[PDB]
């Protein structure tokens, strides 16, 4: 960001507008240019700013991971949720993953909505793990997830304890969206059980009147809540579900997902719902792991 | 119908309408609040007052069903 | 945590000039005062104070308390039987409804219907509330919701006494034809930019209007279908105007009733999207039927109605 | 170091070491990611299964890189599949997550001392390049500069990477703009002149892809057919 007092330790503030003076007011600023020539130009120590680069580096750049202990640790730490479809969890190889964004296009009523609440009612019950539903079409009706836990357990107290680990949180607007993600994903970093499962439904319910027009800020916003989704998937280790509209290609005329071109190299599992009254085709228009084409039948009344 | 200068946007705003081709309320509306935050400037919830500023003098006047029957005898 | 500029609803005009000051994160802004965030953005004084606002103001309610609500607030029944069980008891609030159907099917009169039962009291299983109509087509007739009102009346009057109570009777005190007229607002909107207009000015009239629990567009169809012919314009106003009326529903605690004209319904294949709940009404042998073509609580059925003069019935 | 050809001979048919930077273009689905997991394989696999045994570096600036993918691919390409072996291969793989330009600019320079301490580390992959352009284009306004800003300095350290260390950078980026072999260019000028052989992936409407190599110094043009199985890519 910007050369501040507190970005990093032994950062004076006198020098800071030193280094403003020659044009280097961001980090990338003062890491980018030619230490040496500054370091006789401002009178600044040259050790000094040699080591202020060190920890700039060394607080705002990445650390490589290496694979070894990538792999032992997503061993123990990605986890295989169960979407309570198993005419589906075989197509998803046993369910859902953490750190990845799934995302579930379908048409109007291809039951997208409701795949999304089994995987938030078998999360919440099954795993007893807190699912945090993002609903910007209102599709969430909290009838219907108690019915979903009704069929899965009788017991009177388990369904509510299970309603009580979903939070269903409305945001309508891509910055509301935008901010719950935030919001969510702060709540996260200062962590009771945590959020395990982030539905959105629909993502392509609050980008879509972005997208329009000459202008670039709908992909923008698209992308940065493409972002913020995966930010919390990969980072915080959570399986963050998306939910987005079919349409049919101008040039083509095939069934393709919403949102253009930019946003289809979002989620990294896409699952494709369409209709053949319950029974829908779940054919997996995009996957990391699975060949793209496999398509199981998924009726609603089994559920 | 109504032009932008009468709903009561500033000169400095209607004339950076004026630059993409904006001058009546069915142009100002037709525009996603998005897009307007680059055509007008200002940000959201300033566009959307703004939008709200627009709608408010286009927008049809509220008739009690009450008032319709009263005004119906 | 480190929030991106461009997630916040900033000036692109002044988050492009925060971007080039170097400032990309909302955490650096926190900092900065409005002034001094003035001179080293150039940004004006109003913009940057209303910057850091916008940064520094940015319900999770569990679906246990959301089941609560749904329950506590009652569905807005439809005085028909049948199609309120395939609703779950009427239409549901906090969602947005469409009623889809081929022109004479009874759109209108369901809106109009539901208009007088918003207004039935919370002591008789309504939700005690005001409608609003944003008429497009011109279809509100007043003097059909008066026969509709007054057979309302004579209804709850006719359960108000089976019981053997008063204290029913006490909330049919207020339910006569001067409130449920005087409850019913009517905005007139002939052109889409004068619905548009209308939609954006809602959240202002509601809060006004507390008591609003049903919002009706009757119909969406009409402004967009006519003097609009650019289909990529009319795409995005509908899926704009989409989050508008849920948002609206949701945060105001009320129901929106869209009414489409079937062309499978019209405005596009991404208006499948918009409503939660769609209702197909549709002909078959001079009968009249409803079909649940999309619900996110009720499976697809097909239920019978009526119209009769004394309003929507079984 | 190793020859082009010496680490995929099917798409590197000619003679074609020490500073080669590489682009991978094509819509979603088309293999671009899963390329690279055949060139990670053929890299960090040890010399007795047939890998070249070299380290490489993946800067995930895509948040799409699946581990698990990873290694199923790797114990497929392995004769004698374990534990240890995964472990090992595994080993030699480096993994950044950059959530920004800027965060993907300071990462490059922070590499800077993990190169100089890794001499293997040969291969590079940065997919996706695309992933920030959305961002970075608004942030910058209507003045191009501004736009490419980040990017530019990034190709700059880039070049300065591959052409110190003797890296092959295979950084991917996705069509995320309509026709203009389907390719609009978009990236800065900065990255372009460093591209000397972008790839275009391709995908065949259901198992097979197609994928077209052009070496932009010759202007020469060649399609390659291959299929992706569970052992991660095969030429056809
Ligand atoms: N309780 C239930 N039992 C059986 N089927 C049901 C039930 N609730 C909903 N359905 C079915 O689910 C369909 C709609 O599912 P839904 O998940 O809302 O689709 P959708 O793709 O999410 N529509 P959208 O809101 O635009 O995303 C209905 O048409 C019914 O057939
Ligand atoms: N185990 C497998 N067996 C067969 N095919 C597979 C397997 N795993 C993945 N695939 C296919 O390989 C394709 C290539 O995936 P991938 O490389 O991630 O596409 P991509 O070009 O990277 N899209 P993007 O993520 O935007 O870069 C997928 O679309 C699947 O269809
Ligand atoms: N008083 C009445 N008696 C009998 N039928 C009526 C009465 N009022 C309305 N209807 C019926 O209800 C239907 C109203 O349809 P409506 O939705 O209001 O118009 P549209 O379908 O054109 O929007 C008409 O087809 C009519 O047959
Ligand atoms: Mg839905
Ligand atoms: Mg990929």
């Amino acid at each position: 960001g910007v050369l501040r007092v507190g970005l990093c330790p032994g950062l004076t503030e006198e020098m800071i507008q030193l280094l403003r003076s020659h044009r280097i007011k961001t980090v990338v600023d003062l890491v980018s240019a030619d230490l040496e020539e500054v370091a006789q130009k401002c009178g600044l120590s040259y050790k000094a700013l040699v080591a202020l680069r060190r920890v700039l580096l060394a607080q705002f750049s990445a650390f490589p991971v290496n694979g070894a202990d990538l792999y032992e640790e997503l061993k123990t730490s990605t986890a295989i949720l169960s979407t309570g479809i198993g005419s589906l969890d075989k197509l998803l190889d046993a369910g859902l993953y953490t750190g990845e964004v799934t995302e579930i296009v379908g048409g109007p009523g291809s039951g997208k909505t409701q795949v999304c609440l089994c995987m938030a009612a078998n999360v919440a019950h099954g795993l007893q793990q807190n699912v945090l539903y993002v609903d910007s079409n209102g599709g969430l009706t909290a009838s219907r997830l108690l019915q979903l836990l009704q069929a899965k357990t009788q017991d009177e107290e388990e369904q509510a304890e299970a309603l009580r680990r979903i939070q269903v949180v409305h945001a309508f607007d891509i910055f509301q969206m935008l901010d719950v993600l935030q919001e969510l994903r702060g709540t996260v970093a200062q962590q009771s059980g945590t959020v395990k499962v982030v539905v959105v439904d629909s993502v392509t319910a609050v980008v879509s009147p972005l997208l329009g027009g000459q202008q670039r800020e709908g992909l923008a916003l698209m992308m940065q809540l493409a972002r913020e989704l995966k930010t919390l998937a990969r980072d915080l280790g959570m399986a963050v579900v998306v939910t987005n509209h079919i349409t049919r290609d101008r040039d083509s005329g095939r069934l393709k997902p919403a949102l253009g071109r930019s946003w289809s190299f979002v989620p990294s599992t896409r699952i494709l719902l369409d209709t053949i009254g319950g029974r829908r085709m779940a054919c997996l228009a995009k996957s990391s792991r699975q060949p793209t084409g496999f398509q199981e039948m998924v009726d609603i009344g089994t559920w | 119908s109504k032009k932008l200068k009468r709903v009561g946007l500033s000169q400095e705003l209607c004339d950076r309408l004026s630059r993409h081709q904006i001058l009546t309320c069915q142009d100002f509306l037709c525009l996603s609040p998005l897009e307007l935050m680059k055509v007008t400037g200002l940000s959201y919830r300033g566009v959307h007052e703004l939008l709200c500023m627009v709608s408010r003098a286009c927008a049809p006047k509220m008739q009690t069903a009450y008032g319709i029957k009263a005004q119906r005898s | 945590m480190q929030r991106d500029l461009v997630s916040f609803p900033l000036s692109p005009a002044v988050r492009v000039k925060l971007v080039s000051a170097g400032f990309q994160t909302a955490e650096e802004l926190l900092e900065v005062k409005p002034s001094e965030l003035s001179k080293e953005v150039g940004i004006s004084k109003a913009e940057a104070l209303e910057t850091l606002q916008i940064i520094r103001r940015e319900k999770k309610c569990t679906a246990l308390e959301l089941l609560e609500q749904e329950h506590t607030q009652g569905f807005i029944i439809t005085f028909c039987s049948a199609l309120d069980d395939i609703l779950g008891g009427g239409v549901p609030l906090m969602k947005t409804t469409e009623i889809c159907g081929a022109p004479g099917v009874g759109k209108t009169q369901l809106c109009m219907q539901l208009a007088v039962d918003v207004q039935i009291p919370e002591c008789f299983g309504g939700v005690a509330g005001e409608a609003v109509f944003i008429d497009t087509e011109g279809s509100f007739m007043v003097d059909r919701v008066v026969d509709l009102a007054t057979a309302c009346i004579q209804h709850l009057q006719l359960i108000a006494e089976k019981h053997k109570g008063e204290e029913h009777r006490k909330a049919l005190e207020d339910f006569t034809l001067d409130n449920i007229l005087s409850h019913i607002y009517y905005f007139r909107c002939r052109d889409y930019t004068e619905l548009l207009a209308q939609v954006y000015l809602l959240p202002d009239f509601l809060s006004e209007h507390s008591k609003v629990r049903l919002v009706i567009v009757d119909g969406i169809a009409f402004p967009f279908r006519h003097d609009l012919d650019d289909l990529s314009l009319r795409t995005r106003l509908l899926n704009g105007l989409a989050q508008q009326m849920i948002s609206l529903a949701n945060n105001h605690r009320l129901a929106v009733i869209l009414t489409n004209q079937m062309t499978v319904p019209a405005l596009g294949e991404s208006w499948g999207h918009a409503a939660t709940i769609r209702l197909i009404f549709h002909w078959d042998r001079k009968q009249r039927l409803a079909t649940l073509y999309k619900s996110p609580s009720q499976k697809e059925c097909t239920v019978l109605f009526q119209i009769k003069p004394q309003g929507f019935r079984d | 170091r190793s020859s082009l050809k010496e680490i995929e001979p099917n798409l590197f048919a000619d003679e074609d070491v020490h500073g080669d930077i590489l682009e991978f273009h094509g819509p979603e689905g088309t293999g671009k990611t899963e390329m690279l997991y055949h060139l990670t394989a053929r890299c960090i696999l040890p010399k007795s299964e047939g890998g070249l045994e070299v380290e490489v570096l993946f800067i995930d600036t895509d948040y799409h890189f699946d581990m698990l993918r990873l290694v199923t691919i790797l114990e497929h390409r392995l004769s004698q599949s374990s534990e240890e072996i995964i472990k090992y291969c595994l080993g030699r793989f480096f993994l950044v997550y950059c959530s920004s330009s800027t965060h993907l600019l300071l990462t490059l320079y922070s590499l800077e001392s993990m190169f100089c301490s890794h001499p293997s580390l040969c291969l590079l992959i940065l997919d996706s390049l695309s992933a920030f352009y959305w961002i970075d284009r608004v942030n910058g306004g209507e003045s191009v500069n501004l736009q490419e800003s980040t990017l530019r300095k990034c190709s700059q350290c880039l070049e300065k990477l591959v052409n110190d260390y003797r890296l092959v950078l295979f950084a991917t980026t996705q069509t995320i703009m309509q026709k203009a072999i389907d390719y609009r260019p978009y990236l800065c000028k900065a990255w372009q002149q460093l591209v000397k052989h972008r790839m275009f992936f391709s995908k065949q409407d259901s198992n097979q892809f197609s994928l077209v190599s052009r070496c932009l110094k010759s202007n020469s043009l060649k399609k390659h057919f291959f299929i992706i199985g569970e052992s991660g890519v095969e030429f056809c």
